[PDB]
């Protein structure tokens, strides 16, 4: 009966309001409260998923409470397989961000000396808000901390980063809190037709009580309201999780953000929008969803191949990542939303393989960024030669998020594209192409980056380029080994995610089409 | 278990990767054991199915669930069977002894140990691609190898023309991938599995247009591994890469995954005329114009690379012959292992005695300087030209009298194409073989030689002794159809004309290349500058200008639609934004023009406010 999901998004909470309140002296013992605060979250999530059972009932550690009656809300908390695996996702990297972001916070001034203290405040205050949003069986507490969320990250993109910090943090609040006010407008909607509706006591925002009710048919409403309620929660969910036309915020931010906030943006909170769409989305508007999904699966596309080419056109190492997560957030998107236990499974572990490469990826272009102050591509080259180590992981990581079978990502991409083939060929075949666009941007980057002849000032004067440093060796051997394992035995996750999915697809009425042969 | 033949060069390469400049004393020691390992356990499993004669051969071990994700249930399946034993052994004791010679030829180079580290990672790839008994294991070893392709090719960085090549190559590995990526996408949704048994077994119920689909996209994924048009162009450039990962490329492994994949899906092909069609046409095109390609490669790595070219080609069309020609395909694939290996590392021999001199037309009269490695250059030539005594005599004989077979104007338009091959291969080989060996010294400076250590010497002469020896000791008797009959299919011996007139036709226009290739250089000389055939030979230089149509259609197109969507999301999808953000801002600008700050406008606001008396009023109606 122990509070586990509470206490697994309390305590990174509690840890950053430690921490902010820490005596600005006590800098390095910050650094290190917060590493201990991001491993006992870690921790938490460990027990909460040996003891939860993916063959038992669908939502397990549930913890109940009334929170506000007078709206139809409850403090609600319940953790299924998709929400464990994400939330095993955003413990295993916030760590791993935090000793990553370790220095992020020295050059900055002001603040009363707390400017480390807030940096790993805000960081904590992002973990557990985003676990909160994760592990929420509440509609309206999941939009709390959904859209509360984007003011911690705000905040850690303007302080903490370069000379354009403002405007992309601006720009980045602004796409998403505008998408999170559309979806409140959705949930207001949503609230008034429950009320409206024989089937709830009085107007509800308990997510398991209306999936079960719109399931059961009993909460029957008009197809145009249930359409535009899909639509204002998929407006939020496609700007948060970048949806092609609106991902434009994301490539800025993730480029003036340092590094680590730049990866906890990407990895782990721009996921919550897919993970959203999965569980709300479809599990809320599953007639509205079934009738959007041939325009939804076309954006998703369309973003796959949009992203990868933007990523190859970029001069940039950060905003190439940036579109390469945008690509990859597509995948995830078209894995979702096909409806098919291969496609949704698959999107989940992309979701989670995703969060990974693309933290190991980003992080090691950040170390190399970090070595020479230029993010221009053109202004390295040869630097295989002088840090060979930074030079290997960094090609590794480029391997993940091109989709190599020897690594994890490819396990879910090719799970998503057979999904997306047995009811939209035509869209497997527009995605797969991805295939080749990755190899593009990875290989292409990795060519005029490490190999070569050296360039000026990378292996001399004041801005040589030394290798990896064992600080950087500890956040990127685990990442490399997550893919590594999650590639070649991705049985456990798989496992977890598959009843899931099964259950989603019950829930939304749609199944896995039958195989052409009899 | 068969899987150790997997875990053992992987493992091998891992530690070599996990070790660091820690090992770079001894890590190549590490990494030819384990090749060696991996051969000796081959050759175990061999003798092992040896045993169990008749059915019950095979290997099939079904280690574990993989994706068990709905009805997908791929488990991580293996299957040694008659046909895959062949490339296993291939693939093994070619690779080690790559791995042998290139200890002395990497001696020279730091991250030997590096270097190793990626040949028995190559190699454990490989592996896992012809063991995979399910095409998503199959996919992971295809993706392994072209990986692995990429990382050797790229080997020695700060060679611009390195990274290249081997991204070049990677990425047309990738079409292919993508094109494999379909063909799994379409066999699960017709079928519901990816297994080799559960697809093959479901296969017969496929209409002609699935399995042509089927088929067609898994050719294309040979296109791109085994260099076929289009994707024929990354063969050329990737040499500019060590001799030895050339080598171990086109001989044994990498060049040969794609008519592995062709031999494997067989069955679909047999059930798909038109994939079968498409496959012919593919391997015929290849053929002729690699052959012509290496009418004109003065640089011995590219001259070699339009020969693996070349024979790529023709077991692509041997594998299209379907059950008639894939036992003759995949003996012409092993004997090529042989002695194309062979001549790879002679020549790898030859530039490192050249002082890495690449270009055939600056040296010559070596046979007089570097007799051992002449020696096993001329076993291999003599293999690849196709002597009676040599093995690919015996493999190409059999090819071509399974496209004679094929009958009609199909069957003569594909024999023609096939003897003229042989023709263009002779008259190249030719001219490289005189072009080294034979003729004027040629030197170059210093170019004082000398036979390669025993390391490379030893592994030269067994490639040589491959190519003398097999050929004739798979094609005596048909052991090697028989081996394959189980699991590979035999229509029948259409016997459509005599072996005999045949075998007679290939050495006349064998011979009849070697004596224009003789008066070429041999009455006439080497000269030193271009020597300028013009027309064809100049076309002949530029790969058929092949580069250019990927530089100028894919490249520059590729260029433009990049730029096209990067002003697109500059100019559309952020200036829509922007142009929200500016309607918002000016229309801010004219409100708060409306604060003049004059009390008595606020007031004439007040009592415009009569708006409200009139809406009310008119709310009655
Ligand atoms: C279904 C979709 C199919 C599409 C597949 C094609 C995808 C990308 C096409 C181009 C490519 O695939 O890749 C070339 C460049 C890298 O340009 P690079 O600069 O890297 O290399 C240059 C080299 O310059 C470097 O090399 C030298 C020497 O080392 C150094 O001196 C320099 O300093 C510098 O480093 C040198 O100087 C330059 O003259 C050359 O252009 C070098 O590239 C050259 O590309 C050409 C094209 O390539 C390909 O394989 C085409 C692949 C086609 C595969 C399909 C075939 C048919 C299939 C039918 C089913 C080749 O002739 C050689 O590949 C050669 O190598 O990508 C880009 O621009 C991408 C820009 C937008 C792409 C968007 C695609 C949608």
């Amino acid at each position: 009966t122990f509070p586990w999901l509470t206490v697994l998004w309390a305590v990174p909470v509690v840890g950053a309001a430690v921490v902010i309140l820490l005596p600005a002296a006590q800098q390095v013992l910050a650094k290190w409260l917060a590493l201990a605060v991001s491993v006992l979250t870690l921790a938490v999530t460990a027990v909460v998923a040996i003891g939860f059972d993916p063959a038992a009932a669908q939502y397990q550690f549930v913890e109940s409470h009334r929170w506000i009656p007078s709206f139809g809300t409850g403090y609600i908390l319940g953790v299924d397989g998709i929400a464990l695996a994400l939330v095993v996702l955003t413990a295993v990297l916030v760590p791993l961000l935090i000793i990553a972001g370790w220095n992020d916070a020295s050059r900055q001034t002001g603040l009363a000396g707390r400017s480390v203290q807030a940096y790993l405040a805000l960081t904590l205050a992002v973990e557990g808000m985003v676990l909160m949003s994760l592990v929420a069986l509440d509609i309206l507490l999941f939009y709390v901390f959904f859209e509360a969320m984007l003011i911690p990250m705000y905040f850690l993109i303007g302080g903490f980063g370069g000379e354009n910090r403002s405007r992309a943090a601006v720009k980045f609040l602004l796409y998403n809190l505008f998408g999170g006010l559309i979806m409140l407008a959705a949930v207001i909607g949503l609230y008034v037709v429950t009320a409206g509706s024989d089937a709830f006591a009085a107007g509800t925002f308990d997510f398991r009580e209306i999936v079960a009710a719109v399931s059961s048919g009993e909460f029957a409403v008009n197809p145009a309201i249930m359409n535009f309620l899909f639509l204002g929660f998929m407006f939020a969910f496609a700007v948060k999780a970048p949806l092609w036309p609106f991902h434009r915020w994301l490539p800025d931010a993730a480029v003036e953000a340092t590094p680590a906030s730049a990866v906890l943006m990407m990895a782990v909170m721009d996921k919550v929008g897919t993970f959203g769409m999965l569980r709300y989305c479809l599990q809320l508007f599953p007639d509205a969803s079934t009738y959007f999904r041939p325009v939804v699966i076309t954006l998703a596309a369309i973003g796959i191949v949009y992203g990868a080419v933007l990523a190859i056109g970029q001069t940039d190492v950060m905003r190439l990542i940036a579109y390469t997560s945008i690509s990859h957030f597509g995948f995830i998107i078209l894995g979702i939303f096909v409806m098919t236990s291969q496609g949704q499974s698959g999107s989940t572990l992309y979701m989670i393989n995703h969060g990974i490469s693309t933290a190991a990826l980003f992080l090691i272009a950040g170390f190399l960024v970090s070595r020479r102050g230029s993010r221009l591509i053109d202004s390295y080259g040869g630097v295989q030669k002088v840090a060979p180590v930074l030079a290997g992981t960094f090609l590794v990581a480029g391997l993940a998020t091109l989709s190599l079978p020897g690594l994890a990502p490819f396990i879910s991409e090719f799970l998503v594209l057979i999904g997306t083939f047995t009811r939209y060929p035509v869209v497997a075949v527009f995605a797969a192409t991805a295939l080749v666009l990755s190899a593009v941007y990875i290989l292409w980057t990795y060519q005029r980056m490490m190999t070569g002849p050296v360039r000026d000032g990378i292996g001399d004067g004041d801005r040589p380029v030394r290798d990896l440093v064992p600080r950087e060796l500890v956040v990127v051997a685990p990442l490399l080994a997550l893919l590594l394992v999650l590639g070649i035995y991705p049985k456990p996750a798989l496992d977890v995610i598959n009843p899931a999915v099964e259950h989603t697809l019950t829930t939304i009425g749609q199944t896995d089409p039958e195989p052409t042969v009899p | 278990p068969v899987w150790l033949l997997i875990a053992l060069p992987a493992a091998g390469a891992t530690i070599l990767l996990l070790a660091g400049r820690r090992s770079d004393r001894w890590g190549h020691l590490l990494g030819c054991a384990m090749s060696l390992a991996a051969f000796a356990v081959g050759t175990v499993l061999f003798a092992g199915m040896l045993g169990r004669s008749g059915e019950e051969r095979a290997v099939h071990e079904a280690l574990f669930s993989w994706v068990p994700v709905g009805g997908l249930q791929v488990d991580f399946g293996l299957q040694l069977d008659q046909l895959s034993v062949c490339f296993v052994l291939l693939i093994t004791g070619v690779g080690s002894l790559i791995h042998i010679y290139s200890i002395g030829y990497m001696a020279e180079d730091p991250d030997r140990r590096r270097f190793f580290a990626y040949l028995n990672l190559f190699l454990a790839a490989m592996l896992l691609l012809v063991l995979a008994d399910n095409y998503l294991g199959l996919y992971a070893g295809w993706e392994g190898v072209g990986l692995a392709s990429y990382l050797l090719i790229g080997f020695w960085s700060h060679k611009p023309s390195a990274a290249t090549a081997a991204k070049k190559a990677f990425v047309v590995n990738r079409v292919g991938d993508m094109g494999l990526a379909i063909a799994l996408m379409i066999m699960f949704a017709t079928i519901g599995s990816i297994s080799f048994a559960g697809v093959f077994a479901a296969a017969p119920g496929l209409s002609e247009a699935t399995l042509s689909a089927i088929g067609l996209l898994l050719l294309l994924g040979a296109c791109g591994k085994s260099a076929q048009v289009p994707l024929q162009s990354w063969l050329g450039d990737a040499m500019e890469g060590p001799t030895p990962v050339s080598a171990l490329i086109h001989a044994a492994t990498m060049v040969t995954a794609g008519v592995y994949l062709i031999v494997r899906s067989g069955p679909i092909f047999d059930l798909a005329p038109t994939a079968q069609t498409g496959v012919v046409i593919v391997g015929a095109v290849t053929l002729l114009f690699g052959a012509i390609i290496g009418c004109a490669k003065d640089d011995i790595k590219k001259a070699l690379a339009a020969s693996t070219m070349s024979q790529i080609g023709y077991m692509v069309l041997a594998a299209g012959l379907g059950p008639a020609g894939y036992a003759f395909a995949i003996m012409h694939l092993l004997t090529h292992g042989f002695f194309k290996a062979g001549l790879f590392l002679g020549a790898g021999s030859v530039m490192h005695a050249m002082n890495d001199e690449v270009n055939m037309r600056r040296y010559g009269g070596l046979r007089k300087v570097l007799p051992v490695t002449f020696a096993t250059f001329g076993l291999g030539y003599l293999a690849i030209i196709g002597v009676p005594p040599l093995a690919g005599f015996f493999s190409k004989d059999g090819i071509i009298e399974a496209a004679l077979g094929a009958g009609g104007a199909r069957g003569v338009i594909l024999g023609g194409a096939a003897i003229l091959g042989a023709g263009i291969t002779a008259f190249y080989m030719t001219r490289v073989m005189l072009m080294t060996f034979f003729g004027e010294k040629r030197w170059a400076a210093n170019s004082h030689p000398h036979e390669a250590p025993a390391v490379m010497t030893w592994p030269m002469i067994l490639l040589a002794v491959g190519s003398v020896v097999s050929g004739g000791a798979l094609a005596i008797g048909g052991t090697l159809s028989h081996w394959l009959e189980p699991v590979v299919g035999t229509h029948e011996a259409h016997h459509a004309v005599p072996v005999w007139v045949v075998t007679a036709i290939v050495l006349a226009v064998v011979a009849v290349g070697i004596a224009v290739a003789y008066r070429m250089y041999a009455r006439q000389a080497v000269p030193e500058e271009v020597p300028e055939g013009s027309a064809l030979t100049v076309a002949a230089r530029r790969d058929l200008y092949g580069d250019a149509f990927n530089e100028a259609v894919f490249m520059r197109g590729g260029q433009t639609l990049t730029a096209a969507m990067v002003t697109v999301d500059d100019k559309a999808v952020d200036g829509t934004a922007g142009g929200l953000a500016a309607l918002v801002s000016r229309t801010s600008d004219a409100l708060r023009q409306v604060q003049t700050g004059f009390a008595r406008s606020y007031a004439l606001s007040m009592l415009g406010g009569s708006a409200l008396v009139v809406a009310a009023i008119l709310a009655v109606q």
